[PDB]
RNA sequence: GCACCUCGAUGUCGGCUCAUCGCAUCCUGGGGCUGUAGUCGGUCCCAAGGGUUGGGCUGUUCGCCCAUUAAAGCGGUACGCGAGCUGGGUUCAGAACGUCGUGAGACAGUUCGGUCCCUAUCCGUCGCGGGCGCAGGAAAUUUGAGAGGAGCUGUCCUUAGUACGAGAGGACCGGGAUGGACGCACCGCUGGUGUACCAGUUGUUCUGCCAAGGGCAUCGCUGGGUAGCUAUGUGCGGACGGGAUAAGUGCUGAAAGCAUCUAAGCAUGAAGCCCCCCUCAAGAUGAGAUUUCCCAUUCCGCAAGGAAGUAAGAUCCCUGAAAGAUGAUCAGGUUGAUAGGUCUGAGGUGGAAGUGUGGCGACACAUGGAGCUGACAGAUACUAAUCGAUCGAGGACUUAAC
RNA sequence: CUCAACGAGAGACUCGGUGAAAUUAUAGUACCUGUGAAGAUGCAGGUUACCCGCGACAGGACGGAAAGACCCCGUGGAGC
RNA sequence: AAUGCCGGUAUGAGUAGCGAAAGAGGGGUGAGAAUCCCCUCCACCGAAUGCCUAAGGUUUCCUGAGGAAGGCUCGUCCGC
């Protein structure tokens, strides 16, 4: 498989070799550079580590200098895994771009959603609303915790809560267009997560 | 996003007009920290109002600046002084036209004061 | 709504472990200290970096 | 939001008139029936103009048949072939949404000539 | 009857 | 967005002039349909004169709505009135006649004897 | 039926909200026998994975009817759920009708009206923190023991008007589209909202007056609307598949020279199961693993160990939001764009004030896509993130090679 | 309501000042299946669970508040 | 061991509440000021939230000091 990983900037709409109006995703996404690779006789697995969106010399650790020292790169912001590519492909210190996706292929996109704070069970689990009127003192509570006869709530009972903050896949989108003078890609649909968050894109598991 | 610093939509524009006013006047005021930080953008923006010295800045600074005398044996409201000493003062200066600078917490009530001033 | 049963002594303290409070931000005023609370005017001198501004 | 202005500068529809949100005109509509693509005009006011730069999009109503009919396109797509303006109207503001239930005659003293 | 009507 | 309880004015020479949708025909299921969706109705009034009477049901098709419909080139067609179409129960009208305007949304349905005796098809 | 528990109180029907469990299975999946020609069927098996509706009548469960659907399944959980909700009916105090009673009054006969309290201590559940442990102190990246989520299906076209059938009728299997319900994200569109955005307008008061504005009258009202939040809007998912299987179908075969699905050995076989899809996961005290920094000070305690300063690193304090009740997280703290201001833009509103022209005037036109603009961008240290302080290790013992 | 989504204010949240009440055998106070005065936080067998808090919900503690009002008994009473 | 009587002290707990509806700033006093005094804006009532006059209260009225307790916080202030 394959993979790259980026910070995504905002919606637009873009129409292609038709009338038809497609609804595009804009996501900054490289380059990346390949910091470490697992290895199976070692690690126990086979991954390879990409950074990206490199920073100053002054928010990075000493350590975070010395792990990129291998690799003879700057301390990047954003560390993470794929697994499994085919090995090895890519050797340590290679700069990884959005070349390797074409503009009619199918990725997984994944990433940290929106946090909404904490909320109530008629947002965060999709609960019905209780009456407003004939006398009903009941709307937006989450209903009754269940039976007598256990003497306990039963564990998987859907309260009131934080809502967001984690991690969330939208499977098989397609890319629009790439754009290797600028780094961007163009994905068809809704990405999850806020402005300039970091954004995951893998190939889809085909097929 | 704004604050709504604990008060009414009218309130909040009533209170803010005189800390605005009052500052223009005094030059010096002390308030909490948050009303402060909330006064800044607005005292900042009237003055930039009364950089331009045409009719129309200062017809838009009479909608906001409250009718209290400025100098005394002088007969100078607060909207004459922006437009005659505060505007001549800060002509080469670009923004930031007040500092916060904050002081302990208060007696009755916790609340943390701040020093504003126009620099 | 109704307690059960009474609080013993021991739970009570339990409970109290988080209610105390922290010391404040509290360093050397370099005009006269002494002390002076991080980003505050000194009450004592008056002063901030450095100048008497009151 | 300049880098999607630079994504999008390419594929903005330059050679169309400008139109204020209170005038008529006429949209050459390409549509696909099968296999020949007939041209169909549709004339009539607009109404709004909602901004965006790639994302406009303006609506067109007209009164056929006695059925008041809403078309909104966006402005640059390669759907629309020709606008011409009929002619200029004099309004007071951007959104025209109370036009739609002044049948007949106290539309037409409001949208007078220009 | 078991009325709850507790005043 | 044609809803249980929705009243349409009938848009065809059957005679029928207001009726009530019963049910929208789609799944176990949905209470809306927009354009092209079958609904069962009943007739409310009717002209003195037509083959359909008053308080019949009937199977009728939605051919206009105000609510905005979708096309794939991001245009989109609204109308000022919500009106339908009284069907043999398949998809052929009552009427010889229809009047008013007609979305292309019934061409993507086999719908053709609709839209060729419509006056103006957007 | 009995009267074992409760009369120094165990709130009782029907609905709303939230569910969970068992199949004696309503559909979907796999089969056997059919008086199963095919579609549709009947009966009996295996199967709880998922889904099992909108109304009219009645307080009603139930029931009847209308229109659908793949089906509108039975039950248990104090006939689930009133310190979660309503009191329409039962079930108080008023008043009537019919009947009984001389009467006061009575009626699982009817009707009208009729006070539903609780600030959560503990266990439970839903989220968020602070400690300590994980034999040195740290910054990151992670494997997965385990756990949770999802699991539904309709219609159309081909194969094919083919097999079958005198005809009417009409496939199994296999492909390709398009839907319903549900769920996850996000608004670029379509809309909603948007109480520090723009414009119009009424009454009164104020800025000495005209003009121009301010206050109040629900944000005074009305017409729009940036960001954010949103669905009714948009994108996506339940896909293709492996292993052992249930009911069934079997192969080779003897007990029992035959026969045989089985007693040994091999298969095939379901929306059940365990994975592949998604998510949390080493407090998994069984505390795992990889990469990279910091080093092995001083003073007591002869041993164990204990205090002070510090390195790597982190925190107090401050600017804030992509985060948020508060903590926490994240972007940053003067070799810097973290917030505000300023400038230039995007978008919104719609043509500001003043001046001039035409008119008796209300008003219109030109200057002029003007003026104004809250959270939206890009530049710019002008203002605030000052000086500072605190925490933070000298690495126990055996065993095999070094 | 289908079907709910925003916006404003007060409480709720944080901080400063002041500061109760109902209740209370002691309490280091999990879950399932049974047993038992026949419906268990404390009993038996098993399964899980580091210590201490903060914001929420209300299933249980046959929760609290009133020596049940219904039913029965008293060789009790009162009104008709 | 009487849902006993009286007195003292806990639990709940630093929890609920602090009782309709506009305040802001500059000076002054003072050991101590968000709450007291003065000034300038802003706001509210105005067939009253204005004036007086019964019933009723009875010193609560004025001046100078004071702040223990009472102002549901503070207090240099008060109907103390």
């Amino acid at each position: 498989t394959k993979g790259i990983l980026g910070r995504k900037i905002g919606m637009t709409q873009v129409f292609a070799e038709n009338g038809d109006l497609i609804p595009v995703t804009v996501i900054e996404a490289a380059p990346n550079v390949v910091l470490q690779k697992k290895t199976a006789e070692n690690d126990g697995y086979e991954a390879i580590q990409l950074g990206f969106d490199d920073k100053r010399e002054k928010l990075s650790n000493k350590p975070e200098k010395g792990h990129v020292a291998k690799a003879e790169t700057a301390p990047k912001r954003f560390v993470k895994e794929l697994r499994g590519v085919e090995m090895d492909a890519y050797e340590v210190g290679q700069e990884v771009k959005v070349e390797i996706f074409s503009a009619g292929e199918i990725v997984d996109v994944t990433g940290v959603s929106k946090g909404k704070g904490f909320q109530g069970a008629i947002k965060r689990h999709g609960q019905s609303r209780g009456p407003m009127s004939h006398g009903s003192r009941y709307h937006r509570r989450p209903g009754s915790m269940g039976p007598v006869d256990p003497n306990r709530v039963f564990k998987g009972k859907l309260l009131p809560g934080r809502m967001g903050g984690e991690q969330i896949t939208v499977q098989n989108l397609e890319i629009v267009k790439v754009d290797a003078e600028r780094n961007l890609l163009l994905i068809k649909g809704n990405v999850p997560g806020a402005k300039k968050s970091l954004i995951t894109v893998k190939s889809a598991v085909k097929s | 996003s704004y604050r709504k610093l604990g008060r009414t939509s009218a309130q909040r524009k009533a209170m803010l007009r005189d800390l605005t006013t009052d500052l223009i006047i005094n030059e010096r005021i002390e308030t909490t920290e948050t009303r402060a930080k909330e006064l800044r953008s607005v005292v900042e923006k009237m003055i930039t109002l009364g950089k331009r010295g045409d009719l129309h800045a200062r017809r838009q600074a009479a909608a906001y600046i409250r009718n209290e005398v400025a100098n005394e044996e002088n007969n100078q409201d607060a909207l004459q002084k922006l437009f005659s000493d505060i505007a001549t003062r800060y002509e080469e200066r670009q923004g930031g036209y007040t500092r916060i600078m904050k002081l302990g917490p208060r007696r009755g009530d916790g609340a943390p004061m701040a020093i504003i001033e126009l620099v | 709504a109704v307690p059960f049963r009474r609080t013993s002594k021991m739970k009570k303290r339990l409970r109290r472990t988080h209610f105390k409070l922290n010391v404040p931000g509290m360093t050397e005023c370099p005009s006269c200290g002494e002390m002076k609370l991080s980003h505050r005017v000194c009450k004592a001198c008056g002063s901030y970096n450095g100048k008497d501004i009151n | 939001q300049k880098l999607i202005e630079d994504i999008t500068k390419e594929q903005l529809r330059t050679d169309l008139p400008a139109f204020r949100p209170g005038d008529t005109l006429r949209v050459h509509v390409k549509v696909v029936e099968g296999n020949r693509e007939r041209i169909q005009i549709f004339e009539g006011v607009v109404i709004k103009r909602r901004g965006g730069g790639i994302s406009e999009t303006f609506t067109v109503r007209k009164i056929s048949y006695g059925v008041g009919v809403e078309r909104t396109f966006p402005v640059h797509t390669p759907k629309i072939a020709k606008i011409e303006v009929v002619r200029y109207g004099k309004v007071r503001r951007a959104k025209l949404y109370y036009l739609r239930e002044l049948r007949g005659k106290a539309a037409r003293i409001k949208e007078i000539r220009r | 009857a078991a009325a709850a009507a507790a005043a | 967005m044609i809803q249980q309880e929705t009243r349409l004015k009938v848009a065809d020479n059957s005679g029928a002039r207001e009726v009530l949708t019963i049910k929208v025909l789609g799944g176990s299921g949905r209470k809306t349909a927009n354009i092209g969706d079958v609904i069962v109705c009943t007739v409310k009034q009717a002209t003195p004169g037509g083959v359909v009477k008053k308080g019949e049901v009937v199977k009728a098709v939605i051919v206009r709505t105000k609510s905005g419909a979708r096309r794939s080139d991001g245009s989109y067609i609204s109308f000022d009135e919500n009106a339908c179409v009284i069907i043999r129960d398949d998809k052929s009208p009552r009427g010889t006649r229809i009047f008013g305007p007609v979305a292309r949304e019934l061409r993507e349905n086999n719908f053709m004897k609709i839209v060729s005796l419509a006056p103006e098809v957007i």
